[PDB]
């Protein structure tokens, strides 16, 4: 092709800058708009193509990209679906296999449809049918859809938190933050229990009014209280009246996601375009007693210093600051990458099982911990390694090194101030 | 009683992920601080006030044999660092392992500072490599 | 013998007794000289040759075939959904002594590099090279006696001891071995049938292997104190 | 099993170092929580499993491991016991032999 | 194992198309850089910032016997260069061939910088010739 | 931690579409404002009122080697501007690229103000070119 010696494409749309940090967000939603179990997008424009403005999977993405600087990428997962039919059709399966069905003039019509489906040799084996009517998975099929006015259709999530999380992990392991569309008590608790056994963080919101009363955690039994009782250090709970059908969790995630791990504080955060937590009954900011009631549950909230909303504390349900959790995870990842780079790239040599080879590993561990000390995340550290002359011979045959340990100390920050003074003529 | 025994054979040096070997016949390692810890000031009347210097950098000089294979590795490492952007990091901890405890220091964020002089004659001459460090830390096994 | 495989039945089941796919049968027979690699593209593509070329150009007994990086070769993917194998499938391959291409997180690397009999490829290749070196050195001694003899007395036997020791020292220098010993018979106690056959027997030696490191285990703590 | 090329288990519990010297402690207590006449433990966590916080056999172990550096091991002995019954049953014997009775 | 063996006999130097021979009994070759690679700066508070020097020139000192015939060739070459216009080039690569690999440097665009001092006595004294170079390049056989 | 490392090699200056090269051994660049930002006034009673100066011009002094080829380009550029009508523009932005961020200023609408002094001796002397600018803007990478 012919290209001009100088090409200039000027436009009038203002644009902003993005940034890269530790971790990427994932939004688990009930959807059927694509076959893959995980799909990524880089801007809100792409999300608008697959989803409409009224879906939660679009609201979550809209909240995320309100903050500045932007997050580089966003992932969306798909939950399993079951469909129901009644009398006040078209059936699809994984791979684009679609078959229509029809009967002409309720149990008789439903049985007619069931017989037609179970007789079809192309799509029947990938789905299941039962009598209202219910359609679910079958065999290897991971995707199923039903669409069609004498016939009515419905849909509902047909999986538990454990199964959906396992099925999504078996597809893509590149994500750190996870938020969910479903906000029922059972699903939230199951997801919180599952993520506790993984190196991920689960952000969730809540609007239960029963959480704003009662200071005794022993007697309280709402969702935040149950999360606090289980000491789920990897769960972050935020209280907000608009958590019924809006997703400020994504704005809170985007507040600190773009930045480096272990070098920021999530408390006193300012979120653009997010209003304070208001009492549902009279739309007035929470009183101090309700804030204390949330405080005893280790649940966050949006406070007003007097004219500005700010998320307060920013602690997980287990009492540990989010900063500590994220910094520890980043530190582990850095150690894992540095030692991997050492062990690989021995393309034509060895790392012998003697003190000469062990000191080389000591060196990389020390360097990777110094990288954390430079961030002001840690302040000091120590490392210990075994002598090659006292390693059991089973390890030398297995070609593995054990008994390596280290310790560190944390730095800290300041978030509140207490002050006293006096005035006098003298 | 007698103190612990020194053994040059069981001394290992490491930096940038590689092991440095082939020590010279004599004086194969040196460690030193750049500035002293304190600097007294005496007035005309005899009063004394102490200044505590904040500088803690140092130098690590390691000397190797003429035909040691560790000379090639350091030259190859130096050649790479000349073609790297300023934003890329070039420092790494200089770790010395000594079971006798006769060396009390380690180099934090050390860098390569000078290249060896090359001389040839009837016999073999050693080659000296010089490193720096942000903080030459002196530690000990707590009694 | 290098071979590949893509049988999906190999990715399930941890009990080797019940499994009967090709890798399991190879493992059961303890074929120490067979290397099996699992790869989805083994239907009509040949990554075995890339794996061979990874270490063939180098000297015998002085390298490790594990954690190998192959240029232009993708990881082992599940045929059904084209996603990297889960840890359970990797364990299922592991119990069969079958290799695979793992991802440390962003880079593919062949893991372990063991034969079906459990012996590392490095040991097998180093032993074969050592035998070849001994065979060449003694051949060079025995030939080139163009006008003389190697008499059947202690003077001739010590000369063979010398070359055997030198050829084992060649292996010790590579860091393949670490120590060795040699034993030879006395010429005053050799049976006369051997002296008529002009052959020397009862020579033996022993060696010890060095080893390497391929994995690391680590633990630590963080605190305010 | 499949093991990662690099395994890192980071935790937040601070820990201290032990030391080895001449002699090990033994605590002779009145107990029936195990059949063996002597049983050893290496940390207070193990002692808490067999004994409750209000027993002397737990207080003695709690005092011991307050000092630093720690002692490597601790032994606990069992004294002979006699039981008495009154009116304001189950009987066990060595080897797990148990028989209930009722009137 | 043991490292490679050094041999003065198999060392050859060349420059301007001629071969330089007749090495002196001791220390017949020296190579050195003019400036170090890095220059640290430490503030009053202890912070450190590194300066990376751009200079890479060097010097090559080769020393020969009193009656070596290579002395005449260098004098004859120097005499020619004095009667040449400034526009004509006088620099050439200084190549050192050493099968043992004990010399790691080569001279890029080297020039003749100094003439030997001449002394006479009861015995024979050596003669030192000094060269410069635009860039004293350190290379190695990649491991 | 330690700050970013300075490197003279990776500093590039440009003006009028040409690149200026051949920096002198020492102090090859200088930037300065003509007037201060504020000027306090104190009355006899101690009251203070501040004057905020509107002037923001400056000067850029770049110094080059004696035989640098960039000297010819600037002389050739100056010769052209002497034969141009007053209506024609002679100013251009003076852009300095420095990956280390040790230079915080750029010259807006800079012009050539002075020509170098020429001196000759046994050794080489540098040549200083001086520029002006309508507004010497100080910027930074926003934290």
């Amino acid at each position: 092709m012919w290209n001009p010696i100088v090409n200039v494409d000027i436009t009038l749309n203002t644009a902003g800058t993005t940034r890269e940090g530790f971790g990427l967000p994932l939004f688990l939603a009930s959807t059927d708009n694509f076959e893959e179990r995980v799909r990524g997008y880089t801007s809100l424009t792409e999300v608008a193509e697959d989803f409409d403005e009224n879906t939660a999977a679009y609201k979550a993405a809209k909240q995320l990209w309100s903050q500045t600087p932007k997050v580089t990428q966003l992932y969306i997962g798909r939950r399993a679906m079951q469909y129901t039919v009644s009398i006040p059709i078209t059936v699809a399966a994984g791979g684009g296999i679609s078959q229509p069905y029809q009967y002409t003039a309720a149990e008789n019509v439903l049985q007619q449809f069931k017989t037609q489906i179970e007789a079809d040799p192309t799509i029947k084996d990938k789905v299941s049918v039962n009598v209202t009517m219910i359609i679910t998975k079958a065999g290897d099929n991971d995707f199923v859809k039903v669409t069609t006015q004498t016939v009515y259709i419905a849909s509902t999530t047909a999986d538990t938190a454990s199964t959906a999380l396992a099925a999504i992990e078996a597809y893509s392991t590149d994500w750190y933050f996870i938020a969910a569309e479903d906000r029922t008590q059972q699903f939230v608790l199951a997801m919180a229990s599952e993520i506790q056994a993984r190196k991920k963080i689960f952000f969730t919101a809540n609007s239960d009014v029963t959480a704003l009363q009662g200071t005794e955690l022993a007697s309280a039994n709402d969702v935040p209280a149950q999360l606090a009782k289980n000491m789920y250090t990897r769960t972050v709970c935020l209280w907000h009246h608009a958590a019924a059908e809006d997703y400020p969790e994504m704005a809170y995630i985007a507040y600190g996601a773009p930045y480096d791990a272990g070098s920021i504080a999530w408390g006193n955060a300012q979120l653009t375009g997010v209003a304070a937590s208001l009492q549902p009954s009279n739309q007035r900011p929470l009183t101090s007693i309700q804030k204390s009631a949330l405080d005893v549950r280790h649940c966050n909230f949006i406070d007003l210093d007097g004219g500005v909303p700010v998320v307060r504390r920013g602690i997980t349900s287990g009492g540990e600051w989010i900063d500590i959790v994220r910094g520890v995870d980043w530190l582990e990842s850095d150690l894992k990458t540095s030692l991997r780079d050492l062990l690989i790239n021995q393309k034509g040599g060895k790392i012998t099982y003697d003190d000469t080879g062990i000191t080389r590993i000591r060196q990389v561990i020390e360097t990777s911990l110094q990288r954390a000390v430079n961030r002001n995340f840690l302040s000091s550290y120590t490392v210990n390694v075994p002598k090659a002359s006292q390693v059991a011979l089973a390890d030398k045959k297995a070609r593995i090194l054990k008994d390596v340990t280290f310790a560190g100390i944390l730095a800290g920050a300041i978030l509140d101030v207490d002050l006293k003074g006096t005035v006098a003529y003298e | 009683a007698m103190y612990q025994q020194y053994s040059p054979k069981d001394v290992v040096c490491s930096w940038n992920g590689i092991a440095i070997e082939g020590f010279a016949p004599d004086s194969f390692l040196r460690l030193q601080r750049t500035s002293p810890l304190v600097t007294p000031v005496v007035g005309a009347g005899g009063q004394v006030a102490l200044t505590r210097n904040a500088d803690k950098t140092g130098t690590i000089e390691i000397e190797l044999m003429q035909t040691s294979l560790s000379n090639q590795m350091l030259s190859a490492i130096q050649a790479k660092q000349d073609n790297m952007e300023l934003e890329e990091d070039i420092s790494s901890n200089f770790v010395i392992y000594d079971p006798s405890g006769s060396v009390l220091a380690t180099g934090i964020n050390a860098w390569l500072q000078e290249l060896p002089q090359i001389e040839l004659g009837r016999d073999q001459n050693s080659k000296t490599w010089i490193f720096g460090c942000e903080k030459l830390d002196y530690t000990s096994t707590i009694p």
